[PDB]
């Protein structure tokens, strides 16, 4: 439930502020308009998961400075998702090894 | 021999019957890497109380400074660095009955507030000797307040404390940026129940209502507002990255900086946080604007073209602001390297990289039609993950930008 | 890179002659991409967290101090005078019975031990 | 000074032949910050057992409440809660002898049910007041 609601707020709104921001910048640049920033939004996503179209991502001239921030975009989404592993992982052993049982104690005690 | 050589006093009733007994006395070393150092300094170091009261009565110069390649700070090419001074070196080795025969004798008194070379003092000699272990600190604090409290009976006029040396530190600032926390506690606490020269103590007790125990601490020189150097500014940029964040840790220091905080310190940060999200936003929307058709600077005619000048506008000024404030915050203090980059500055570095961003996307506005989407939009990139600079204000999220 | 990716063509693998060498190293090459993964992935969760526990909190703390005393600074000596921390406590007589009038601090304690 | 003020006894001899003795032992201070307070409180503060009798024999109100806004509990705005009454701050001091002597004495004793204007009696100000520290 702390990835859950917890802590997916806060990635959420990591995540959205990285996409919106590349997305923006990615559909700004590019030229044929809102539908187009809509079929760009969604291409993002669908770079995102790896399924992809080469002629699209050269559709528009500058192909090296777009590849490279394409990887970078991937990249941070790869680095977001460990940064998630991480935040779980070691830092809340001091708080979840010993809290466990007290929450466990608690709700059973309101429970009962 | 057994801390006595009795052929001294002999030798030196043949020197005063020769003519030349103060010529005799003090005789420097003339090596370079013993220079300065007379017979003073050598019955001071081998602890023989006699010896040396018996050599400053015909005259020995009790202020002939040490000052040798011998008698240098360890990182200057040292091995010991007392103060270069027959009382900075008694001080030095924990000596009180010789400060004491120092200071108070009918031959010759050496005042303490003399400076050597380096203009350091006794205090900041002592400051400098000192280290953060217990033994040394027992001793090292104990003289540190004999003197001062000896140098106030003495000259109730001025402060021992008071006084700069030639890099203008105090010994309290000495300490502070040396990395010295037992005496930089022992100096930020002390109390003088005395009420003779209770004048100089830094923490006094208010009033008393039961088991409710109000001290006040002094921060004369903790916080001056940008007038005499404060402590806090040297602590936390100057100091030695090891002992800084238990340094930081003293008890009218960490009240000082919440209080700074819930007064100005608070809230300022949030501002700065939504004044950043609204240019950033504002500059979003004139990337998004920008035609692609035609080659810079366009015809500004319609409100539209109107609004997205306004919004580049107000981009270049929030630029050449922040390069401003960078280059500003660069000036003042020295690049630093390890162990310090990561406080902050790759931040400020890569805002820099932003600022160096907008100048050239400028430049290339103004002449250049190709490349200028590129740049900008770079630019916008590295935008959006400077955002992880206003994570300190919460608990998690500071730390989870520092990962990143 | 796009064999790395994974999507590739099996036609050209062996198009060029020494096909079990191409595919050993091939192979290999895929093994030492995961290991290099996991080379950021074990010091990642461990002892980047083993940092986590103390240094964090340390550059922290100072992370804060210098926003703080930046905010500080940036103001004028005046606006800062106005902003300035701590009372105007008076001492006692000095050595001409003049009051110390300095700038003090106070902080209050609680102490149940002595009496 | 040093535990006693010798003037204490010429100022009450001085209030009873002038006629104000009563109306000069229980003096509440009128101001926001302390309202309430009256000299038994700070005899039993200052913990002078001798004083604390010598006051309240000529009938010093030992059910005074200081209810003034430095005698609050720390979560409104105030430096020491006690239970605004004397026998609730001797209490609340560890003083177990003013304690006694308020409970038993001829002249007048401060019974220990009796409420402030929180209601809390001397146990109630007493686990207020009370830490987790062991001592
Ligand atoms: C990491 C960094 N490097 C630099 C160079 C940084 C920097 C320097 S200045 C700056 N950005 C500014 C500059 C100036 C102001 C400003 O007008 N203020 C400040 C302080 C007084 C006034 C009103 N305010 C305030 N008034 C009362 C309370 C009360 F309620 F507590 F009383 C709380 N707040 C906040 C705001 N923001 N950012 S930051």
């Amino acid at each position: 439930q702390k990835i859950l609601f917890k802590d997916l707020f806060r990635f959420l709104l990591v995540y959205l502020l990285f996409m919106i921001g590349y997305a923006s910048a990615l559909v700004s640049l590019l030229n044929p308009d809102s539908e187009t920033f809509s079929t760009f939004l969604l291409d993002l996503f669908k770079l995102t998961i790896g399924m992809g179209d080469l002629e699209m991502l050269s559709s528009t001239k500058y192909p090296v400075v777009f590849i490279i921030l394409l990887v970078t975009y991937i990249i941070l989404t790869f680095v977001l998702l460990l940064n998630m592993l991480i935040a779980l992982m070691g830092e809340t052993v001091g708080q979840v090894s010993k809290e466990s049982k007290h929450i466990w104690k608690l709700q059973w005690a309101t429970t009962i | 021999s057994n801390g006595r050589n009795d052929t001294i006093p002999v030798l030196l009733d043949i020197a005063e019957r020769t003519g030349n007994m103060r010529e005799f006395i003090n005789s420097p070393f003339r090596d370079i890497y013993y220079r300065g150092q007379t017979a003073l300094h050598i019955a001071i170091e081998r602890r023989c109380k006699h010896y040396v009261e018996l050599l400053v009565a015909q005259g020995a110069d009790v202020h002939a400074q040490a000052r040798g390649r011998f008698f240098q700070p360890k990182d200057e090419g040292g091995y010991f660095y007392f103060g270069e001074l027959p009382l900075s070196l008694a001080a030095c080795t924990n000596q009180p009955h010789i400060v004491n025969y120092l200071t108070e004798n009918p031959h010759k008194k050496a005042d303490m507030r003399r400076q050597d070379s380096r203009g350091n003092t006794v205090l900041h000699a002592l400051v400098a000797i000192a280290d953060n272990t217990r033994e040394n600190t027992k001793f090292v604090t104990k003289m540190y307040d004999l003197l001062l409290l000896k140098c106030a009976r003495l000259f109730p006029d001025s402060n021992l404390e008071a006084v700069l040396n030639n890099d203008g530190l105090s010994p309290l600032m000495m300490a502070a940026k040396t990395g010295k926390i037992g005496i930089f506690q022992h100096i930020i606490r002390r109390e003088v129940t005395d009420e003779d020269t209770r004048h100089l103590s830094r923490k006094f007790k208010d009033w008393a209502y039961g088991p409710v125990y109000s001290s006040l601490y002094d921060l004369s020189s903790l916080d001056t507002c940008g007038e005499e150097a404060s402590v806090l500014e040297i602590l936390v940029y100057n100091s030695k990255i090891e002992n800084r964040h238990e340094m930081l840790a003293v008890e009218p220091i960490n009240e000082l900086l919440r209080d700074k905080w819930r007064k100005f310190g608070a809230v300022s940060f949030y501002i700065n946080v939504v004044s950043y999200l609204c240019a950033m936003v504002i500059f979003t929307l004139t990337a998004y604007y920008q035609p692609l058709e035609g080659t810079p600077p366009y015809p500004y005619r319609t409100t539209v073209d109107y609004l997205r000048l306004a919004g580049e506008v107000i981009t270049l000024f929030t630029g050449v602001l922040f390069f401003f404030t960078n280059i500003k915050d660069l000036f003042m203090k020295k690049c630093p390297g390890v162990n310090s980059l990561f406080i902050d500055g790759s931040f400020q570095l890569l805002y820099f990289i932003y600022s160096v961003l907008v100048i050239v996307s400028a430049a290339l506005y103004l002449a250049g039609i190709e490349a200028y989407l590129a740049v900008m939009v770079f630019a916008l990139v590295l935008g959006w993950m400077n955002a992880l600079y206003f994570t300190r204000g919460l608990k998690l999220t500071g730390t989870y930008s520092i990962m990143i | 890179f796009k064999l790395t990716i994974g999507m590739g063509d099996l036609e050209m693998l062996s198009s060029t002659k020494y096909p079990v060498v191409f595919i050993i190293l091939l192979v290999t090459y895929i093994i030492l991409t995961f290991v290099l993964l996991l080379n950021m992935l074990i010091a990642l969760m461990g002892e980047t967290v083993g940092q986590v526990s103390k240094e964090s909190k340390h550059i922290w703390k100072l992370q804060w101090a210098t926003t703080i005393l930046d905010i500080e600074r940036s103001f004028p000596v005046f606006l800062r005078k106005a902003f300035r921390s701590g009372e105007m406590v008076t001492v006692g007589k000095s050595s001409d019975g003049t009051p110390d009038r300095r700038w003090c601090f106070r902080v209050d304690e609680v102490n149940w031990s002595h009496w």
